[PDB]
RNA sequence: UGAACUAUGCCUGGGCAGGGCGAAGCCAGAGGAAACUCUGGUGGAGGUCCGUAGCGGUCCUGACGUGCAAAUCGGUCGUC
RNA sequence: CGCCGCAGGUGCAGAUCUUGGUGGUAGUAGCAAAUAUUCAAACGAGAACUUUGAAGGCCGAAGUGGAGAAGGGUUCCAUGUGAACAGCAGUUGAACAUGGGUCAGUCGGUCCUGAGAGAUGGGCGAGCGCCGUUCCGAAGGGACGGGCGAUGGCCUCCGUUGCCCUCGGCCGAUCGAAAGGGAGUCGGGUUCAGAUCCCCGAAUCCGGAGUGGCGGAGAUGGGCGCCGCGAGGCGUCCAGUGCGGUAACGCGACCGAUCCCGGAGAAGCCGGCGGGAGCCCCGGGGAGAGUUCUCUUUUCUUUGUGAAGGGCAGGGCGCCCUGGAAUGGGUUCGCCCCGAGAGAGGGGCCCGUGCCUUGGAAAGCGUCGCGGUUCCGGCGGCGUCCGGUGAGCUCUCGCUGGCCCUUGAAAAUCCGGGGGAGAGGGUGUAAAUCUCGCGCCGGGCCGUACCCAUAUCCGCAGCAGGUCUCCAAGGUGAACAGCCUCUGGCAUGUUGGAACAAUGUAGGUAAGGGAAGUCGGCAAGCCGGAUCCGUAACUUCGGGAUAAGGAUUGGCUCUAAGGGCUGGGUCGGUCGCGGCCGGCGCCUAGCAGCCGACUUAGAACUGGUGCGGACCAGGGGAAUCCGACUGUUUAAUUAAAACAAAGCAUCGCGAAGGCCCGCGGCGGGUGUUGACGCGAUGUGAUUUCUGCCCA
RNA sequence: UGGGUCGGGGUUUCGUACGUAGCAGAGCAGCUCCCUCGCUGCGAUCUAUUGAAAGUCAGCCCUCGACACAAGGGUUUGU
RNA sequence: CGACUCUUAGCGGUGGAUCACUCGGCUCGUGCGUCGAUGAAGAACGCAGCUAGCUGCGAGAAUUAAUGUGAAUUGCAGGACACAUUGAUCAUCGACACUUCGAACGCACUUGCGGCCCCGGGUUCCUCCCGGGGCUACGCCUGUCUGAGCGUCGCU
């Protein structure tokens, strides 16, 4: 809602900041084995815990 | 417009800006951004030009 | 017709969400949130049902910033008791004290016999 | 571990077109020898009636029945 | 890997076996709930679907509109992409990628308590702990007052500190509401996205000020001796914690503590009236548009003044003074009121959201132009006017009623009064003090974007489901009905094209007959609004009842009836073609002028008997059974005759108690209770009865 | 020569169009040097023009009027 | 003549069996056998030039110091780094530091609000506003101070 507490807002901010693609230079590292961020969360598909 | 520590209040922001930029400020408005960083709108006193201050800071 | 919206996040028609229509200089109708209707003091006699005269009817916390004259009447018990019941209390006090003197005189004259 | 659904109590809020009938109380007139009666108004009661919104869910044993839906939809309906 | 030995988690077709993959079905079912699209152009490789324009439609203010709560959490906003996703496509996207965006003393949270939750003391408990919330506590850590002192210093003198005296029950921590209570912010502008928060301009609340910021108030008079021509000054005394009105009460302040009293906060549902506003409607005047085949001085749009002050209307008063009323009077839609003081006259107070005014026209808006700063709060002109109506709608304020075996919070917080402990100065250009005017400083923390739903929430999903609210135009009409339209919105609900077979789903019609169909009139049909008539049995006398039954209804042209405001003067007898008093006259069966809503009744004329022309909108009657009624019920097959109910009857109980909970505590619920009450049963309104049997 | 598309005519359906005019019309509002029974409006409806108007093959009938188009395209086939 | 269907084979798809591999497990054994109010375990939020996860770390934040080592780190960039008036990286780890919750400690939390003592500023000492620092939980032992009792006594 518009009314939210500071803890809820900060939790949402962290979940926002970690919902981004991997940097492209990561895949050039030695022995990477990572292709794409598998922890991507879309707002409509998967809902947050809180 | 500044990005400030989320734990700093308006008085602290005002005093910090005054001390480390040698300017006098009129008021401070404060919000916390959706990414969690605090943003401060610091209006300067009428006898200080925010354009010149931003030029000295180097953010033009 | 131009329809209206609430200007605050309270969306329910509660007793603290009461409005009136205002026409701004911009020729638009907006809501103005009104204050509650105040009440004049009731009399401390607790008998007659009318509310006191000479006193502004405002919300209780507004009385802090009113001057003294606006809150009381220039009389004994002024602003706390009605004039009629003040008159009644004056007469009642005087006459009951007179009756006390009567019984005092009566026993003083009756004690003359052993 | 659960009363975010539901059941019940409590607290604090919000809400319910338009019509019909016409309870007490009241006014006047008329008839009577009286007792009293009759008549016309006024009034606006009620777990009152018709009927929206709301709430419910009668029948079609209608639709659908690998559905729009793990109970929904249409008309007709109960209360309002 | 062979051979000799050794050791096994050692051999699969099955177990509706486990996991993974793949077929036929099958290019099949299907992409059919809510009326609907079309033309041109642009961009583009590509257009039924994107964008612009034009047209035709829909939602039709109880919206497919504009905003919120909860929930979501970046979906918001730009730019770009065209992998996958958006069950067709896409140049589009709530997708993907990159950036950006939420600004507060006065909007909330925060504070208060509510139902309740919950520590401590105590009690229990093997124990984690749990019971309990004033109960079995030494539960006040505070206070202007006074004293004892340290003088800490601008040691004059008042603020400081320690101790003592006196006073001191929220008698219970703490938590509990983004809808309860709760001081104080509005107008204009501004963005791609934020604004009651930014900017501009106007306010306002609370808090503070020790050295006291300025004023004003307190408060500056009276007597006597004098001086002095007098005025005006001098000196000794004396007052002085304001003043007015008969009153209601008023004035700009108007000393005062502990303590006590009271008020406000602080109250339900419903009815009927009245005031105010916004909206709607009517008549003109402007400005801009539309029509002009013909007519229409026409039709549409538009035509402001916030908060906070001041004044004045208007509304209300169970407020005062005079006076004393029956031949009772006043008065409401209803009522109701009066020797406990009517009517009448004169005042007082409250609310004042209305009008005028400061704000304020400088802004805003509409128009007509001229300059540009690639995208100026540009410049300029003109205007922003005058009226009328009302059972109209919606808010609001008030008055007066009704209902209740129902009586409809609490606490923060603020204020008034009673009392008078004290304080302040010796007549000074004075003191204590001041709720008066102005001035100075400050108001931290968190939330704030967007969606709020036939696509941003929950239902596995862009799911016909569910999900709390506020605003609410014109016509018809009884109407927030249905139907059409304006503002605003949309693209037909996850595809299009071509046909028009059966069978379906939804909707109609049907000659003659009229339930012969069927378990059964299921389904459909009939009736339907309003006006005028007229209505039975039965009945608990209230009902039945819209019983039943009959007539009428259009259009046009009139006619009557139903109102409100003003003015009713006989005269130059004179001069403030006008005014102070009087010889000077009889509307007293009331007129004269103007203005304005609908509604009713009657009549004529008229149409191919059609007229509640769509929409809205009861089929009716005679009985039997059951349940009295209204109410409730098996969410997802049973709405009933079942449950409930009032009424009736019985039982237990006087608190060391009845009934009940509890592992436990003399723990807890009924119980903030007390036999007209609690608890436990049966039957089920009314009426009428309720027989016999205690083996 | 052809079949189309318009047009025309026929058939048929409904029922008498718009406009104009009338000393038609219940009446009503204005003008009376006017008028001598008059003149200007509003007025449902009526009468004439007018068995008119409109539709009619899209799966009706006949045209010999007008207009343009019609040796054209593609895929196959042998005892 | 072809289609279609079936069988077989070549090739190509779909699929991921088999085999080979193995910085993982499972089992046994050994030696130690160590948390915490000096604030644990656990949780939250942050921290990199480009960094989402994992890992590491704590506002000194993919780490400081110190010691050992001895020329790298690396995906890109950048700049170091005389390797002796000392040094990249890594390892070790004894110095320093270590945000917020949490036994979690001023009171309370899905929010927020205090009190006391110092220091600095606006004040221009007097107490208001701002900032900084230190305290302010419960139980309990020893001692200390202040006390209470018509508890038991002494003296007056
Ligand atoms: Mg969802
Ligand atoms: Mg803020
Ligand atoms: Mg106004
Ligand atoms: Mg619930
Ligand atoms: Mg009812
Ligand atoms: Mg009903
Ligand atoms: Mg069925
Ligand atoms: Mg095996
Ligand atoms: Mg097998
Ligand atoms: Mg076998
Ligand atoms: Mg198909
Ligand atoms: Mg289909
Ligand atoms: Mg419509
Ligand atoms: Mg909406
Ligand atoms: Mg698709
Ligand atoms: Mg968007
Ligand atoms: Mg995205
Ligand atoms: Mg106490
Ligand atoms: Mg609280
Ligand atoms: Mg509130
Ligand atoms: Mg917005
Ligand atoms: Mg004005
Ligand atoms: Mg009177
Ligand atoms: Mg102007
Ligand atoms: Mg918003
Ligand atoms: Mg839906
Ligand atoms: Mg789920
Ligand atoms: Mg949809
Ligand atoms: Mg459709
Ligand atoms: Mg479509
Ligand atoms: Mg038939
Ligand atoms: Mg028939
Ligand atoms: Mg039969
Ligand atoms: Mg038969
Ligand atoms: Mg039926
Ligand atoms: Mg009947
Ligand atoms: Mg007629
Ligand atoms: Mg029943
Ligand atoms: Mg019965
Ligand atoms: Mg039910
Ligand atoms: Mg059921
Ligand atoms: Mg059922
Ligand atoms: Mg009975
Ligand atoms: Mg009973
Ligand atoms: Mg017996
Ligand atoms: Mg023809
Ligand atoms: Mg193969
Ligand atoms: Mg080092
Ligand atoms: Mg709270
Ligand atoms: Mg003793
Ligand atoms: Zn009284």
């Amino acid at each position: 809602s518009s009314h939210k507490t500071f803890r809820i807002k900060r939790f949402l901010a962290k979940k926002q900041k970690q919902n981004r693609p991997i940097p492209q230079w990561i895949r050039m590292k030695t022995g990477n084995k990572i292709r794409y961020n598998s922890k991507r969360r879309h707002w409509r598909r998967t809902k947050l815990g809180l | 417009v500044f990005i400030v520590d989320v734990k700093a209040n308006k008085h602290q922001i005002k005093q910090a800006v005054k001390k480390l930029y040698d300017i006098d400020v009129a008021k401070v408005n404060t919000l916390i951004r959706p990414d969690g960083e605090k943003k401060a709108y610091v209006r300067l006193a009428p006898d200080y030009d925010a354009l010149d201050v931003a030029n000295k800071i180097g953010i033009i | 017709v131009q329809r209206l919206t609430y200007r605050r996040r309270l969306s329910y028609n509660t007793a603290s969400n009461k409005t009136r229509l205002s026409r701004t200089p911009g020729n638009r109708i907006v809501y103005l949130y009104t204050k509650k209707v105040g009440k004049a003091p009731k009399s401390a006699c607790g008998v007659c049902p009318g509310r006191l005269r000479g006193v502004r009817a405002v919300r209780p916390k507004v009385l802090m910033r009113l001057s003294k004259t606006k809150k009381h009447v220039s009389r004994a018990y002024g602003g706390s008791m009605c004039a009629k019941c003040v008159r009644d209390r004056i007469k009642r006090a005087f006459l009951i004290e007179e009756q006390k003197i009567v019984v005092k005189v009566l026993k003083a004259q009756a004690q003359s016999q052993k």
